[PDB]
Formats: structure tokens, sequence, C-alpha cells
RNA sequence: UUAAUUGCGAUAACGAACGAGACCUUAACCUACUAAAUAGUGGUGCUAGCAUUUGCUGGUUAUCCACUUCUUAGAGGGACUA
RNA sequence: UGACGGAGCCAGCGAGUCUAACCUUGGCCGAGAGGUCUUGGUAAUCUUGUGAAACUCCGUCGUGCUGGGGAUAGAGCAUUGUAAUUAUUGCUCUUCAACGAGGAAUUCCUAGUAAGCGCAAGUCAUCAGCUUGCGUUGAUUACGUCCCUGCCCUUUGUACACAC
């Protein structure tokens, strides 16, 4: 049972609270694991013109998505698929539970 | 103490290996010899019309031992070049696929490299002992 | 001097040049004392370099350019005319071949020859611009030695550009022949001709 | 005015009537190179390279330092 | 070419309508302790060395 | 165990990780030795850190540098800082101080970028212009 | 390191295919002078005739030039993959032909004369001398008439 | 009704306009409603 | 005096506010902390060669072991003109 | 400081298919575009080390409206699509014109900046000579002024006040 927990959230202060929490829950008993990997921040580039029509200067803006993703890997027998699935979810945080 | 291609210069090595195939060993005959541009961005066949092939084999054999798993499609962009597309600015154009395919098929039966799984070709022992021994003799040819 | 051997033998020429004092391949940075006492503190000497390429922080403040060696001042001066921008390795190839040409003819140190050429071809006085009203007039005063050397390198640079332009002669020896002509004094090259042209212009409006 | 050019006539194929003088007129030259051969001996740049290589074969001059599209030379002194 | 060596100690300021000319105080090495005002193009400051073609002139300001 | 230290260098887009260990005294990059990194002029430029004190410091020390990214002159500018920093690390790990202080002062008193990384990074391009500090043609009447 | 004698066989003027040919230059690039043959096709014929490439046009014998130019009339018989010919899959014959230096303008005149009789869009403007490829001529090409 | 399209017959999701579309990003809307929506796409606005 | 009614100081003015400043992001450094086969590094195993005499170049996820300096941002430190 | 052809040939930003058909690796065929069989990926993992170009090394050329330049057209080979003719676009051969450093005037610029060069994205079923972002090489010249063109504060004048 190779349970892997993947986290995807935009608010950088929020998923860190989740990531620290699941580590604390996984720290209980023994439940050997690895620390939180830091993958590159996928910055999204949307570029639009401020003026609706053609009048005015060539003013440009870049609206950005800063999505941060950090997954964890856990290995243990069947108890942990029951003692970890407890969802510590908050608005703006998405979790993806994948086993094996 | 053991000399490889990395320990010798690139230009004199591929020239010595080219002269090696010029004199010893038959590489192959492409059929469309000195009538092709060897690419799409170029419009003039190589000046060394009688050659351009055994030194072609030397370059690709050296690089296929330099790199690990690459195919003819990769070879096209490896040896591409900017094309003067008329008034348009220079743009990269990949090399001719048939030329790179022909030299690769020419050298398969020679043994210089063997077909690798998961794509690309991996160097065989028969084809790298000679590819490495030539470097062990090319550095002493100056004296 | 004892040649030191390692796991990867290297040519003895670099070790010989690295034994006592660092220099170029065969050339020496010594015996290049300037004859003009007005150009000191502005030309960089006594600190030898191997290749003119250097990414120094010389354009940040006002006078950080004083410690800029002479040799790459020529290469930096050659870094214009449009399509010649970039590829500074060409800008360092030209000077190395230029001093190589000056090595065989006038067997003295080429870097001391170009220094002497800079002193000779450096204009000392120039005219300015005065409004006046309706018509423009020119007043002539002196020129700082910092502007003297900075203009001197340029005069050689754009004096050899057109000389080697639209001609069989390459720019390898065109710079070479221009610098010796300016150093010895021939009144035939572009640099000396422009130097006396501004001297007589300032003399007329003195 | 921009009159008609002189149509410079640098040599492209050597011949005996002009092959013989190179061994006798080039001497007494302190500084030699490929460039001076083109504009003074009226010979091609590529022709200068092979001719100087042939002339240096006789043990008179040596490349010293040479590279692409450039060379330096000096007569026997 | 009769030239004279000139020594600078003080600087007055940048003059000229374009601002490319600087008022600089300059002395003489030969027969020192003599003050003559002169103009200059290039950037200058204290403790530089300059050469003048002529020594007997005085320009107050330039446009 | 094995006495080994590792350092790294920087450039505009070039990083030069260097592996330094005590052995027969070998120098190589990407499997190719020092005299083949193909600047063909800046060959002396990369010689600079290891020549101004001689080869006595590299008698029995193997150093290997891996370079990735950056332009050709940027690539060449990466090894010199890696080997110089690796030279300092070896001086900081195996040899005494009297040799170390002389070595570092010879490095610093000559050139800065031997041990000082360049912080002059490219400026991002601005709207309304091709370059960072360039503007379009106005062309008014 | 090749030394070649240049006897009186050298000539400053050439005359091949009823057109003026200049000498004193490389034969490979001397064949490009004659119209209807480009830089690419020039080296194909030069190497197909098994002649030296760096020899000048003036120092050239009759047999070599005859061997070079006899390819042009019927190149397809001389083992060419037949993709360089300027006249391939012609409407009249359907075969691959290479019009020589004097049939190039005769061919396009025939091409233009059949476009004019058919009065196609691509032909009326060609007779008018205007653009037929769709290129804009409202603001470009003013100073040509 | 006899119709073919199938070659870019995409309109604005929120206003049904065949004007300039950004698209290929999951929004397939017009620029003006993209402007006067806020706090949904690229809201951060650090730069 | 400062890019800045930005500061000193003077002063029928005092108390103030907005803007600028302030604030945030990005590009910079960290061989200091958590670190990480969806990034790597070195070694131990299998295997290929060159001179074989000491080494070098490689490939290999179920061959593992140790680490985050090079690759990634988290809490942070770091220049304020000292 | 060049054109052309062969060798060394190094980056960053970003994007990418689910009830749809995107990026496409490897093998094979064809000079080329392109065609076939599969593989990997919903993505730091696979495209992609985007092995890009400007760049340097070997040669040919030669001061010649020439090997610079491809406007101008002709014919043939393919892709996108219900349909492409006033050639969508790509590829092959041939025709090879003006242009030889542009006169009043004018545009941007104080460092990785300008400039040279390329890459990703926007328009897109296909089509960049545009723009938005990124990357490579990477100068000389200023450290000053209000003289022109404009700005702020103070004083003075005004028969202006929709205001020189």
């Amino acid at each position: 049972i190779k349970i892997r927990i993947t986290l995807t959230s935009t608010k950088v202060k929020q998923l860190e609270n989740v990531s620290s929490n699941i580590v604390k829950n996984a720290e209980q008993h023994n439940l050997v694991k690895k620390g939180p990997v830091r993958l590159p921040t996928k910055v999204l580039k949307i570029s639009t013109r401020k003026t609706p029509n053609g009048e005015g200067s060539k003013t440009w803006e870049t609206y950005e998505m800063r999505i941060h993703k950090r997954y964890i890997d856990l290995e243990a027998p069947v108890q942990i698929v029951k003692r970890i699935t407890q969802i510590t979810i908050e608005p703006g945080v998405d979790v993806e539970v994948v086993v094996a | 103490p053991g000399v490889s291609v990395r320990d010798v210069a690139a230009q004199d090595f591929i020239n010595a290996y080219a002269s090696f195939l010029q004199r010893q060993g038959k590489l192959e005959v492409p059929g469309y010899v000195d009538i092709v541009k060897t690419s799409s961005g170029n419009e003039m066949p190589p000046q060394d019309a009688e050659g351009w092939f055994y030194k072609r084999a030397a370059s690709v054999a050296r690089h296929i031992y330099m790199r690990k798993q690459v195919g003819v499609g990769k070879l096209n962009k490896l040896y591409g070049g900017a094309k003067s597309r008329g008034v348009r600015p220079y743009k990269h154009i990949d090399a001719s696929g048939s030329i790179n395919r022909k030299v690769l098929q020419a050298l398969e039966k020679i043994g210089i490299v063997e077909i690798s799984p998961k794509g690309g070709r991996r160097i065989s022992e028969n084809g790298q002992r000679d590819l490495d021994r030539i470097a062990a003799q090319t550095l002493e040819e100056d004296e | 001097f004892t040649p030191v051997v390692l796991a990867t033998p290297i040519p003895e020429e670099v070790q010989q040049a690295q034994t006592e004092i660092k220099l170029f391949n065969k050339w020496s940075f010594e015996e290049v004392e300037v004859k003009d006492a007005s150009l000191v503190d502005y030309v960089q000497v006594r600190q030898p370099i191997f290749v003119a390429h250097t990414a120094g922080r010389y354009a940040n403040k006002r006078f950080r350019k004083a410690q800029c060696p002479i040799i790459e001042r020529l290469t930096n001066s050659l870094m214009m005319n449009g399509r010649n921008n970039g590829k500074k390795l060409k800008a360092v190839r030209i000077i190395k071949h230029t001093l190589d040409i000056i090595n065989v003819l006038t067997d003295q140190n080429p870097i001391q020859v170009v220094v002497d050429a800079i002193t000779n071809t450096g204009p000392r006085e120039d005219t300015t611009r005065v409004g006046g009203g309706g018509a423009a007039r020119r007043q002539a005063v002196d020129v700082s030695p910092l502007r003297r050397v900075n203009q001197a390198i340029a005069l050689l640079t754009i004096g050899a550009r057109e000389a080697a332009f639209r001609n069989i002669k390459t720019i390898a020896e065109t710079l070479a022949e221009e610098l010796i002509n300016a150093a010895k004094g021939s009144s035939t090259s572009y640099a000396i001709k422009k130097k006396d042209e501004l001297e007589r212009v300032a003399k007329s409006n003195r | 005015k921009k009159s008609m050019k002189d149509r410079a006539q640098h040599a492209v194929i050597l011949d005996q009537e002009k092959y013989d003088r190179i061994l006798k007129e080039v001497p007494t030259y302190r500084y030699v190179s490929v460039s001076v051969l083109v504009d003074r001996l009226k010979i091609g740049g590529s022709l200068a390279r092979i001719a100087l290589r042939h002339l240096e074969k006789e043990g008179i001059i040596k490349p010293i330092s040479k590279h692409s599209k450039q060379a330096i030379y000096t007569r026997a002194t | 070419t009769p030239v004279t060596l000139a020594k600078v100690i003080k600087v007055l300021g940048r003059t000229g309508s374009r601002g490319g000319v600087t008022q600089v105080r300059v002395e003489f090495l030969e027969d020192t302790s003599r003050t003559i005002v002169r103009n200059v193009k290039g950037p200058v400051r204290e403790n530089d060395i300059l050469v003048l073609m002529e020594s007997e002139r005085e320009a107050r300001r330039l446009r | 165990a094995v006495p080994s230290v590792q350092t790294f260098g920087k450039k505009k887009s070039a990083t030069a990780v260097a592996h330094v260990k005590a052995g027969k005294g070998l120098i190589k990059v990407n499997g190719s030795p020092i005299t083949l990194v193909e600047p063909e002029i800046l060959r002396f430029k990369v010689y600079e850190p290891l020549l101004l004190v001689g080869l006595d410091k590299f008698s029995n020390i193997d150093i290997r540098v891996r370079v990735t990214g950056g332009g050709h002159v940027s690539q060449v500018y990466a090894i010199r800082q890696a080997i110089a920093k690796g030279l300092v690390a070896y001086h900081q790990k195996y040899v005494d101080e009297q040799s170390k202080n002389e070595l570092k002062k010879a490095f610093t008193s000559y050139d800065r970028t031997l041990l000082i990384a360049d912080s002059r990074r490219p400026e991002p391009k601005k709207f309304g212009g091709k370059g960072a500090r360039s503007r379009f043609q106005k062309s008014y009447r | 390191s090749l030394v070649v004698q240049e006897q009186g066989s050298f000539q400053h003027i050439l005359r091949l295919l009823n057109t003026n040919v200049d000498g004193n230059i490389k034969i490979v690039y001397a064949l490009t002078t004659i119209k209807g043959v480009g830089r690419r096709y020039s080296n194909l014929v030069c190497k197909k005739a098994d002649v030296d490439l760096h020899k000048r046009a003036g120092e050239l014998t009759q047999e070599e030039l005859e061997r070079i130019v006899q390819i042009m009339q019927n190149p397809t018989h001389y083992k060419i993959p037949a993709w360089f010919l300027n006249r391939q899959n012609d409407i009249t014959d359907g075969k691959d032909y290479h019009t020589l230096a004097n049939n190039v303008e005769s061919k396009l005149r025939d091409d233009l004369e059949r476009l004019k009789k058919i009065r196609a869009h691509r032909g009326i403007r060609h007779f008018w001398g205007l653009r037929v490829r769709g290129q804009h001529t409202k603001t470009t090409g003013r100073r040509r008439a | 009704h006899p119709r073919r399209y199938g070659k870019g017959s995409r309109q604005c999701r929120v206003c049904s306009s065949h004007t300039g579309l950004i698209r290929k990003y999951g929004l397939n809307i017009c620029r003006q409603c993209f402007r006067e929506k806020a706090n949904d796409i690229g809201f951060n606005k650090f730069r």
C-alpha cells in the first residue's frame, strides 16, 4: 500500500498549514515517510490590453497564477489508509489521494 | 594511461577518423551522392563532393557515443541551420531526414552502434573499441 | 624554473609564462613607460592581462574607466558600425593578430608602439560651440587628457574602418599599418590628418 | 566622378613566366604575409597560401603563427 | 611644437550652455605658484595633469 | 574514506559545479581536460586561476567541473570561478593557513570575478519597447 | 600544392550554346553566366562530366566543354533523379525537359501566349503588366511604370 | 438550418461575441468581461 | 538639501490628511534549518572499452547507500547609504 | 568584421487530448516538404538538454548591380479545410529588376543598456515581415545644462478668462 498525498493550492500560507498538519498526523505512531518536496511554482501568464478599444497608448498588463503543489509519499499497511484519509481540507485547498 | 575522444580535440579526431574510413573500411554508397543539399535550409551541395560521407559517419559515430539515446529526428535539429527564407528573417531548419537515416543504416551493419530499446541507438562494444582506439593513436600522429 | 608534471600534461609554454611573471603568449607587459607625462594615471599599466575580454564594472560610476587597459579599448572601439556589434571574441582576435603583425615589423613591443601612437595622435585642444544668435561661432580651449586618450583610440578605429572597407585589404593589417603610422608620424593616415585639422581649426578660432 | 575601375588582376593560375620571379623578388622583405602578396605580387589569397607553403618547403620561411584568413612571415635573416 | 605643462588643484564648476565645458583652476609646473584660469572639455577633478598649447590667455565663461 | 570537496560557480545562465579530491592531480570538464574547453582565445582566460601561483598547488589533486547552460563566453566564464572556489575549498580542508592566505590574496588582488560572482543580471523587458530600456518610434506631425 | 603550366590554350573569351561566356573565372561559376542554368544545377553538370572543379574557364579544352554541355539537351538519359529540371511535367508533352539558354524565353512566351488566348485572371493582368500572384500593389511597386 | 462551421465557431462564454478571443486557457471569453470580472484570473497582481 | 512641500531650519500659526514615501512582487547571496528518483550529486553492485601499470569515460531503477553545493521555494537572515 | 558549404554547436519563458482529438518521441519511406506503425505524458516526469540563432574552426569566391539582394514571374510536389481561383500556406527548379550607405528633417538610448540574433505565447483549421514575455553576444560616448522642445515653485505684467 503506497499511499501518496498530493496537494494543490494557490494561497501559499494555506497549503503549508495543511502540509505541516498531515506531517504531524503522519508523525504519530511511526509511519516512516519523507519530507515535503518543493516543486517549481507554475506561474501562469495571461496578457491583456487595458483599453477595450484602440484609443490610448499601447498599455499592457500581465495577470499571473501562482499555483504551488507539494506532494508527500507514505508507505505502511492497511491501517494508515484509514488513519490518514481524514481530510484536513480548507477552502482553496485541493487534495488528490492516489494509492500504489 | 588510456586516451579517449574527450582527451583529444574534436576537429583533428573526426579528420583522422575520416581519413581512416577514406583509406580503410567501406562505409556505404548513398546513391544520391553529391546531388543533395544534406538539409532543407541549404541550397549548395558540399564542396568536398567526393567525401562528406565518411566524415559524416565519423561525426555521427562520435556524437552517438557522445550522447546516449537519440534518433534521426533528433539528428535533423542537431545539424540544422538558419535559412535565408527570402525577405523573411533567418529561421532554424532541420537537416534532411533521408541523409541522416541513410548514414545510420549504412553504419548499422558496420557495427559502429546497435539498436537500443525505448528509442535511439546504444553503442556496442565492437563499435566503440575502434571508436576509442582511434583516439589512442590520433594524438601521437603529430610527432 | 622546473617544469611540473601532473596527471594531465600541459604545454610548457604556458608554464614558462606562468613561472616568474604572468604575460601574454610571447609578449611582455614591461618596458611600456609612457613618454608623455600628461597621460599618466589614465592609462592602465603594471597589471598584465592575458585576453582583452573582461566583464568589469567600469560603466557604473564616473571614473571607473580609468583602470581600463588600452588593448580592449581598441576592441571596444571596434564594437560598432551595426552588424559588427557582438562577438567580442572577434574583437579580441583582431587585436591579437594586429600585435602579431607589429611583432615581425618594428620588432619592438607592439603594445608600447600603440601606447606611443596614442600619445602622438591624441589631440590636445579643440573648439566648442557658442550660440551667439542667428549665427553660430566656435571658441577653442584645451582638452582633458581623459578625453585625449578616449578620442585618440576612436580616431584610429574609424580611420582604419573605411581604409579596409570596400577593399581587398583586411582589417587585420589595416589597424596595424595605421597605428605605426600614427606612432612614427607620417601625415598620411586619417588619425594624424584629423588631428592637425582640428589643431588648425582651434588655431583659427583661438 | 566615379570613373571606371582598374579591374585588379590578382593571379589565379600560376605559370612559368611569372612563377620564376617569386624566388627572386620576394627576398629583401622584412615583413611578409598573405595580404602583402595580394596587393603587391598581384596574386590570389588562396594562391598566396599555397605558394608560401611551397616557398617555406625550401626551408626559407616558417609560418610562426597562423590562423584562418591570416598569416605572418619573414624572410631568411 | 611649443607646449607647456599644466597642473590642476581646484575646480570651479561646469560651464557652457551645453554643459560640456568645465571651469577648472590650473597652475603651472615651471614657475609654480602662479594662477591662470582655463577651460576644459573632458571630466576633470583634483590632482590631474594637463598640457596647454598657449599659456597667456584668460576666458571667464563660454556659451 | 576519500578526501573530497565540492564547489560551484555562476554566470548569466551557466552553473559550474566542481568536484575536488586528492589523487594524481587531474583536471577535466565534461570529460575533457582544461586545454580543451573550446574558447580558442579565452583558453588563457580559464588558465588564469591555476597559473599565477604555479602548478605546485595541483601536484596530487584531481578537480572535475560540470558546466551546463549559458552562452559560450558565459560557459567559459564558469569554470574559472569553480576551480578557484574549489581551490579555496581544498585550501580550507586539507592544507595549512600560511599557504592559504598567500593563495587568496594573489587571487583577489588581481581579478575580482575569480572568486566574486557577478550580480549584474539582465533587466526584464518593458511594454511598448523591444528592449528593457528601449522605446518605439513616435513619428508625429 | 599543385603547379600547372598555362600555355597558349588559355583564351579570354568563350562562346557556348550560341551565347557569350566569360572566361578567367571558375568554370563551375562560369556556366552560371549562361542564362537558364543556376548555381545548383551548375555543379551537378560539372561533376557529372567528371571535370576538374577549380580549373578556370579560359584554360579549358573542347572535349571537356562539349562533354559538359551535351548533358543539357538530354540530362534524363544521364541518370539524374529528375527533380532539378525547370520544365517538368509540361502540358504539351508530359515529360521532363531542360530548356537551354535560348529556349527559356521562347517557352515562357508560349506560356504567356496561351494565358492570353484563354483570358484567365492570371493572364489578363499579365498582359496588362500588373500583379498576378495576389501581391499588394496599392502602396508598393509605385515606381515601376 | 443548413450549416457547416466547425472551423472556429467559438463565441464568448459570458456574452456570446465572435470578437477577439484569448482561448486555449480555459476561459474562452472576451477581453472586456475578462477585465470587469476581477479576483478570479490572475488576481494576485504582484507585478 | 533631496528624484520628491523629500528633510533641516525659519516662521500668525497649530493640529492634520491624501499623494510621494511607505507597501508588495521579480531578479540578485545563503556550501546556515526541513528537505526532495516528477532535479540531481558521489559511492557501493552489473556491464563496455582504452593502456593495461595506478586511471579515465560511460550506461543501468527495484542494484541499493549518504547528501542538498549545483535544480526547487517555506520559515528566515542579509546593506541601513555602515 | 563578407556570401556560400561542411565541423564545435551552448540558453531561458511558456504551452500541451476525455468523452476529445493537442503537443508529439522512436522505427521505417522519400532530396525536401511530407507519409506509415507504435511509444510516453493531464505534465519538473513525455514533447524538451526545446542540442535555436547570432556565434567560432576548415575550405571556395573575389571589389565584379558579381556567388550580395529575391522583388518579379512560369511550371511541378504537399498540407489545412464543405469549398481555397484575386497564387492561404509549405517544398523543388528556372527568370534574377531596383537597391551601390538614403537630401531636408526626425525617432530611441547612460548599462547587461542600445544594438545584432533567436525562442515561447496572442491572432490560428493553415498562414508572422506585428505585438506581448524570455534568452545569446553585447560598444564608444555622458555623471552636465536649460540653448531648442516641455515641466514645477517664487516675483512682475495682462485690455485673456470658452483661458496666446
